């Protein structure tokens, strides 16, 4: 289970670099919860 | 008086049909009140439907996950039941040909499946070491017949007291109060696992079988009647006829037909066994007559149903039943 | 339903587990290894000690294992009765185990299944079922 | 002489094991597919409305036969358009 | 045309991809999908395009592969998705597919 | 409920030889008991089934 | 208690008069219908 | 019929028919079904 | 004629004389009373093509191929290979 | 050792040969092919050859069906039959004895011994294995 998570390290960056177009209302008809200690908003869960 | 009593015809059977169909051991048969089709709960997890007359397929009612152990058609309702080594108990509606009800409650592989005659009620039993009595309609267990201490490997059901007859690895038998959920008698005269019961059509009597003395009993008290003696194998089946003929098939293929008045067995047969099979293969887990009392239908470990029909000519001259005689001992 | 759990707690250990796909292969066996515990008990006469009941099984299994491998399974003096017991209750297994490698190679041909597990298992079961029958095609070429 | 592996039939015909007066039935495929019940359900085929019993109506029924049988009161026609 | 085989043959070269990679990189999955699908359209070139049967895999299977990625970011399944993310070239942070 | 329980060797003795037996009855009782019993059982199950539905 | 233990099929289905009532089986002579069916299958 | 004269073999597949396909077998591994199932899903 | 590993491709051409002989000779070796030769010629192989383009089944055409298959099958010994009806499909181009 | 590479439609046996034998075999493979084409052993019609890839084959075989003399004339009872076939099980049916003799022709008697010998082998997978006398094995570098 660790080696699976470790092969998906490079994968994590990819999310960052497209975060602005991924994390929006039109892509996820989700519950918009504000992330804590910040002014940002996560629309999905998108844990990566 | 004991030796005097024991001194006190019926024609020979033959192979008529080999229905090669299933792909695992047939562990069950039930023939349908109208005498036109019968069922064979195989270990392909498939109930199949055969024609008495032609011996042809009809249905393949799939819906189990492990050897369909029991089966039972009810006459009063157009239902068919089944059981297995799944804990599953089903109600196959015959008009639609699908399942309607599950009867959940059994903790492990169920073997016995038999339908009370009056009261809409269903009795099943297995290795939970208990016979469960189910309520047809509201799919809800009424009774836990708690007593035996092992696999309740057989059941039989009647209208009058002793309405419920168990039989187990305990090498015992109880007779049951369906109202109270407690045992009347406690009949221990077997020495090993009771792999059969069966009620006589009219007589008011029930033969209990096994790999020991194929015993044979009375009622309410049950008090012993006699021993059919001569079967040297492990016997699974005690099928009774209307014209006082038993049939006992064993795990060798040894098929001895008996006579209910005396005790004398008048026939013995090997099972012969299908082409690809092994020699050990031969066996007989289940078998029964028609409602007429004219046919014998079997369930062999050859992965096959075979049908035995009496010969046409008959007559003591053109048959010769085996010899009866008197001697000492007890 | 949740309140009753909160002012009672869960009932006695049992209820009923209701099979499912995860626990079918296990519960199949459990029954077979208690329908041989039956048939022995009755095959053994009326006083020959019960130190075999459990003992018979470790053959059964080894027999089964032996089949899958295709190695023969001669065994030094054991009762010709109990040789057959075990040749018979193996033959059963070897159906419901072949059967399935049929039935799942035709839920893959089609598309239905996924998750390696099943496409991994029913690739094994074939690879045996096929080696079994590339063995016979050799033996029955030097003999024939 | 040479029996090629394809043919090499190991076991004996299902007949010659009994092979005479016994019926050897090989039954793989079903007949009468699932849809067909098995215990036929009663089914009253009805096309059109009809009244179980006569509906009661002002003029008595004998008087309708009186007219129909007795006299030239009766007419008949076709309503069309 | 494309025979009935080479349709279902290709329809599996993809199912193979989605088993092997139980847990791998997004960059690599794309990289298998591009070899698969160049090798399909560089052999059957003229025919490939001329059948309907192939060209309603090539849609559904391209979607199967996106839906792999699509899932490994989030479970609730995007109503739509931005197509730049998939088709934009690698040198701008794309998969290249 | 122990009056049917066995005790003597007599109990292993067949009914054809008990010695002290008038007649052996093999007939299957009657209809007016059949309908008494069926009433007794069916009333009993119903009082139980009702009380099961109450707790369920 | 669960989902599966809810009210369902509160009605049983007793045998209608044509499809196989137990009384019609008594008047039926099973014996002769059996033999005649075997002869037909055999002849074909 | 000079083309059929040159063939170094002759009516080989001459009596190719019948087979035990009718004969049911109680041996799942040595049926015909199974011989087709392994015929198809391999090579 | 060409062989690609385990696949064989052949191109025949017949005059009415030879076509007559070949069909007759095959038909004589194995008679055709029932006329089931048209039933199992195709196994739904060319159903991808339209019904227009699909090969038509005349009594003459069917028997031509069926026979060519039978003729060629015999030229190989049954101990080195076989041929098979399912794994083959000869297309008959004629007047029809 | 023998291992099955799955495709969900039809399996494939795959042959794990030892590392040194492969270097030898691979040399051999390359050798016969270089030398056979240096002296034109093979005809034209044996065709997965170095000239055409498979789609150009199809073109060049439709280009040939038009460049026969008077192909499309169905005037006076002419008839074309174009047949395509699969030799069911050629790789199973092959023997080594016959192969050994046939082989002995094409090359030196010492090389041909290698090939024939190479094919015998033991096949292995998990609990089981067997010899391979009858069949022809493809894993070899020169099995083409």
């Amino acid at each position: 289970a660790q080696r699976s998570g470790l092969n998906q390290i490079p994968n994590r960056r990819f999310t960052l670099w497209w975060s602005p177009t991924i994390n929006r209302a039109n892509v996820y008809v989700g519950f918009q919860v504000q992330l804590d200690l910040t002014g940002i908003m996560m629309h999905g869960k998108i844990p990566t | 008086x004991x030796x005097x009593x024991x001194x006190x015809w019926h024609a020979p059977w033959t192979l008529m049909r080999v229905i090669s169909g299933h792909l695992g051991w047939v562990r069950c048969v039930d023939v349908e009140p109208g005498n036109q089709w019968f069922c064979t709960g195989a270990g392909d997890r498939t109930i199949k439907i055969w024609d008495l007359a032609s011996g042809v397929l009809k249905l393949t009612l799939t819906g189990h996950i492990a050897t369909v152990r029991g089966l039972a058609v009810s006459p009063r309702h157009p239902y068919l039941f089944s059981c297995g080594e799944d804990k599953m108990v089903k109600c196959w509606d015959l008009e639609t040909n699908k399942v309607i009800r599950h009867y959940h409650g059994h903790l492990s592989g169920v073997y016995a499946l038999k339908l009370h005659p009056t009261l809409d009620v269903l009795v099943t039993a297995g290795r939970d070491a208990v016979a469960r009595v189910w309520d047809m309609r509201t799919r809800q267990n009424v009774h836990v017949l708690s007593g035996h201490k092992s696999t309740v490997a057989s059941l039989a059901v009647q209208e009058f007291d002793p309405q419920v007859v168990t039989g187990s690895m305990d090498s015992t038998i109880r007779l049951w109060d369906l109202a109270a959920g407690k045992t009347l008698t406690t009949l221990t005269h077997h020495k090993k696992t009771v792999r059969a019961l069966s009620l006589h059509p009219d007589e008011f009597t029930f033969a209990s079988g096994s790999s020991d003395n194929i015993k044979h009993w009375k009622f309410p008290e049950g008090a012993f009647m006699g021993n059919f003696e001569g079967h040297n194998a492990i016997v699974n089946t005690l099928s009774i006829n209307s014209d006082n003929v038993m049939f006992s098939g064993a795990d060798n293929g040894s098929m001895c037909f008996w006579d209910w008045k005396s005790g004398h067995k008048y026939q013995e047969l090997q099972s012969v066994v299908q082409p690809g099979s092994l020699d050990s293969e031969a066996g007989i887990f289940a078998s029964s007559f028609d409602k007429t009392g004219l046919r014998l239908i079997t369930c062999e470990a050859d992965k096959s149903v075979k049908i035995y029909k009496q010969v046409d000519n008959a007559t003591p001259e053109t048959h010769p039943n085996l010899p009866w005689t008197p001697s000492n001992l007890r | 339903n949740l309140l009753a759990r909160q002012f009672e707690g869960r009932h006695s250990t049992g209820v009923a587990k209701q099979i499912t796909k995860q626990r079918v292969d296990s519960h199949q066996d459990l029954e077979l290894r208690a329908a041989v515990m039956n048939d022995i008990l009755d095959m053994i006469p009326e006083g020959i000690r019960q130190g075999k009941s459990k003992t018979i099984l470790q053959h059964l299994s080894e027999a089964w294992r032996c089949w899958k491998a295709n190695i023969p399974w001669k065994v030094p003096g054991l009762p010709a009765p109990i040789e057959n017991m075990i040749l018979r209750y193996v033959k059963s297994k070897a159906d419901w185990w072949t059967s399935v490698a049929h039935f799942n190679r035709e839920r893959i041909r089609r598309g239905a299944t996924v998750d390696k597990t099943v496409a991994k298992k029913n690739l094994g079961r074939l690879t045996r079922l096929w080696l079994k029958a590339e063995q016979e095609r050799q033996h029955n070429y030097l003999k024939d | 002489a040479v029996v090629l592996h394809e043919d090499k039939q190991y076991y004996p015909s299902a007949e010659e094991v009994y092979g005479s007066n016994v019926d050897i039935m090989v039954q793989e495929q079903d007949t009468q597919p699932l849809s067909q019940p098995i215990i036929e359900p009663i089914r009253h085929k009805r096309i059109a409305i009809e009244t179980t019993n006569v509906p009661d109506t002002v003029y008595k029924k004998e008087f309708l036969f009186g007219l129909l049988t007795g006299t030239d009161d009766v007419r008949s026609f076709i309503v069309a358009g | 045309r494309v025979t009935e085989d080479g349709i279902n043959q290709f329809g599996n070269r993809i199912r193979q991809i989605l088993m092997s990679s139980g847990s791998t990189t997004f960059t690599k999955i794309a990289n298998k999908w591009n070899t698969a699908l160049i090798a399909l359209m560089t052999y059957y070139r003229e025919a490939a395009i001329s059948t309907p049967e192939l060209l309603d895999l090539l849609v559904k299977c391209e979607s199967k592969i996106q839906t792999r990625v699509k899932i490994s970011l989030n479970s609730k399944m995007p109503s739509r998705f931005p197509p730049a993310v998939f088709y934009s070239p690698k040198e701008l942070g794309g998969l290249g597919m | 409920h122990g009056e049917l329980v066995q005790a003597s060797f007599r109990d292993l003795i067949p009914l054809r030889a008990r010695l002290g037996v008038g007649e052996i009855s093999l007939e299957k009782p009657s209809d007016e008991q059949k309908q008494e019993v069926a009433n007794k059982t069916k009333l009993a199950l119903q009082k139980i089934l009702s009380k099961q539905i109450a707790q369920s | 208690t669960s989902s599966r233990a809810l009210p369902a099929h509160l009605k049983l289905k007793y045998r209608q008069e044509s499809q196989g009532t137990e009384e019609e089986v008594r008047k039926q002579d099973l014996r002769e219908a059996l033999l005649r069916a075997e002869a037909a299958h055999f002849a074909t | 019929r000079r083309w059929d004269e040159d063939v170094v073999f002759r009516n080989t597949h001459k009596g190719v028919d019948d087979t035990p396909r009718p004969g049911f077998v109680n041996d799942m591994l040595r049926s015909e079904f199974h011989k087709k199932f392994l015929a198809r899903f391999v090579d | 004629y060409t062989r690609y590993i385990d696949k064989v491709y052949i191109m025949f051409r017949f005059t009415d004389e030879e076509s007559r002989d070949l069909i007759q000779r095959f038909l004589n070796e194995n008679p055709d009373p029932t006329n089931s030769n048209v039933v199992n010629y195709s196994k739904g192989k060319k159903n991808c093509w339209p019904r227009d383009a699909r090969m038509r089944l005349m009594k003459h055409d069917v028997n031509l191929g069926r026979a060519v298959f039978w003729e060629i099958r015999n030229r190989l010994p049954r101990s080195l290979t076989t041929l098979e009806w399912e794994d083959t499909f000869p297309s008959v181009y004629s007047k029809d | 050792g023998i291992e099955f590479m799955d495709m969900y439609s039809h399996l494939i046996p795959v042959y794990s040969v030892d590392p040194m034998e492969k270097i030898c075999d691979a040399y051999l493979d390359q050798y016969l092919w270089f030398e056979a084409d240096r002296r034109h052993l093979f005809p034209s019609w044996v065709k997965p050859s170095d000239s055409e890839p498979p789609p150009l084959l199809v073109y060049k075989w439709c280009q040939g069906i038009n460049n026969l003399t008077d192909v499309w004339e169905t005037s006076n009872g002419e008839c074309n039959v174009l047949m395509e076939t699969r030799l069911s099980k050629v790789f199973e049916k092959v023997d080594l004895t016959l192969l050994n003799r046939l082989m002995s022709l094409l090359m030196d008697t010492n090389l041909a011994s290698y090939a024939s010998a190479k094919n015998n082998v033991v096949l292995s997978y998990k609990d089981m294995s067997h010899t391979n006398s009858y069949g022809l094995v493809r894993g070899l570098q020169f099995s083409s």
